[PDB]
């Protein structure tokens, strides 16, 4: 919830996308695969997905 | 042998149509330079501000191509005879 | 060596017909900036009032290159004897 | 040198050979336009109708270059000897 | 100097070759314009109509530069001598 | 004033190759074509029957502008000595 | 006037080169169905069956131009002396 | 008029550049079937391979075109006297 | 045969403009460098940094090559008869 | 008739740089043949291994034409007087 | 025949400007690996690092033959009479 974040990759349907701040204003599905972010601190943290829908924003 | 030296007026003006085909060719890069700003501002209205210099960068830089060929079509007539 | 001073008035004509070629290759960098400007103008339609003042620059500067080599086939005539 | 002029009769028909392949390169820009105003209505339908003056604008500057190109052509014909 | 008045006959043929070249241009256009048409109606098959009138004003106001182009390339022909 | 009547039977030829050029240019709009009817049928397979006149007439017309190409080129040979 | 009529020998194949200059113009038009038919595959592979048909029509209608770009040059040069 | 026969050796070679120029025209279709295939490859691996015989297959029948586009300039020069 | 030397000083002021027909090229790249980054600056602000090393790296060879391009142009006047 | 056969010294040289425009066309093909390779591999990392064979091959055959193109000019020079 | 052996010295200076048009070519496909880099990039930043080595790789390639394209006119003059 609200977690400050570094960094994020996203799997979806066209392909394999990654994320950072101030990213354009998106929105589409997710690939039923892995998730892949990564902290301020270098570390990294891997989710398994059932499909999804990201929302990025400008902001 | 036998040494003709020829010196064609006709060719004063021949070179400057050739020239003046590709002053045309860098405009397909200013409207490209200008619409990657019309969709990045559309995609981000708060970075249209900062992109603008490097339209304008672009452009110019673009521009400069055509401005030196129009100067080869100066060049090739009002100093030659 | 002989010398040949030769004169091809033909040639006045000929390289307007050259230059002529480059008139139309403005024309799709011409319709670039609107094109572009129509899939801005769609993706945030509230840009659009932002989107023609930087549309309609290149869109002459663009065409300008096309009056740079058009006018030399218009002064590459009535000019040159 | 010795002074040899020459008029070429000949010249006065071939240059509008070049100039009449200058007429084809503008169309591009035209399907440009109108592939950018249907492209455009299957993104943002209701704005068809004020997206079409710009449409219809860069259809007709991008004929007016087609439409100088074709008129050297027989500019070049019917006057000169 | 010495006044060389020369008429060139094969010069007739050779620049309706050079026109030619051009005849085939605007059909790059052609598809442009259909193909933006077939995508859109495939993206909205409901505004499948309403853009089917550009959709023909693309290719009759494209095909016409080819039309022009040919009429040159033809008219070149049968009428110099 | 001189004056010095050519004739050139090489004229005959030369030009020829000159429309060959011209011949392939409608291949990219034909293909072109083909390939929106493809992705239109990607995007909306129910589709592909409505927009498949689209698609065969488009081709037609993009290919008669190949056939004048043509045409020029086999009526140059024939019938001009 | 004085009458010259000149038969060029060298005219017999300039000619051919030049449309050898159009032979592989046709090969982009056969990536670009080839490149289509894989994308709509690669987005729909149950239709791509249906899709193979028009992927080898528009190869055989490109390669019916390609064919016709060297079927000029060969009529430029093994018959004409 | 007068008949001047004429045989241009040098025609043996200036055709034989400009059928050079063309050779390089496939590539672009060499690499945009690749560039496809590498697409249509990341978009569905599970397809990679049922398009590579479709890959292989423009990628090889463009080359026959760009042979052809040589063999006219290797077979312009050393059987021409 | 009989041993003819020719020197045409008509060909000085020709081949420059046959250069300078070239100089627009390397023009589209310049945008085609600088347009990627727009769109990737769009895409991802934060790369702004670091892809602009690869702009202007991308953008000074493109003109690089247009001042050889230009450089010829100099070259071929202001030293040869 | 009159039989005037000629061999043109300076036809040695002319096609050389029509042969060198084709030299750095098929560059896009190496760059198109690249980009992709970077593009699917940024949209799938782990199957990039499996990308580069057709990497090597578009690349390498673009340049199979890129040096056979640069062969004849080379060729067109140093055997031929 | 009447053989008139003829060396032209203008020639050594025509093709000088024609390599000069393929120098301009290479240009684009250097933005085009550059964008494509840099799309790359903003696709995946962690990727940068594995997509580098293709990209001034690509880059070389290119320029590589647009020095080929260069050398040859720079060989065109320093040498040849």
């Amino acid at each position: 919830k609200q977690e400050p974040v570094a960094a994020i990759t996203i799997r979806t349907n066209e392909g394999e996308m990654g994320v950072l701040a101030g990213h354009e204003y998106t929105v589409q599905q997710l690939a039923p695969g892995i998730l892949e972010v990564e902290y301020e601190g270098g570390k990294k943290d891997q989710y398994v997905i059932s499909g999804g829908f990201a929302h990025v924003n400008d902001t | 042998a036998i040494a003709y030296e020829v010196t064609v007026n006709g060719a004063n003006l021949i070179g400057a149509g050739m020239a003046a085909s590709g002053v045309g060719v860098p405009a397909i890069g200013v409207a490209m330079c200008f619409s990657s700003y019309m969709l990045a501002a559309a995609r981000q209205p708060n970075m249209s501000a900062k992109l603008l210099p490097y339209c304008i960068l672009g452009f110019a830089l673009s521009e400069a191509l055509a401005l030196f060929t129009l100067l080869i079509a100066l060049l090739e007539l009002f100093v030659f005879s």
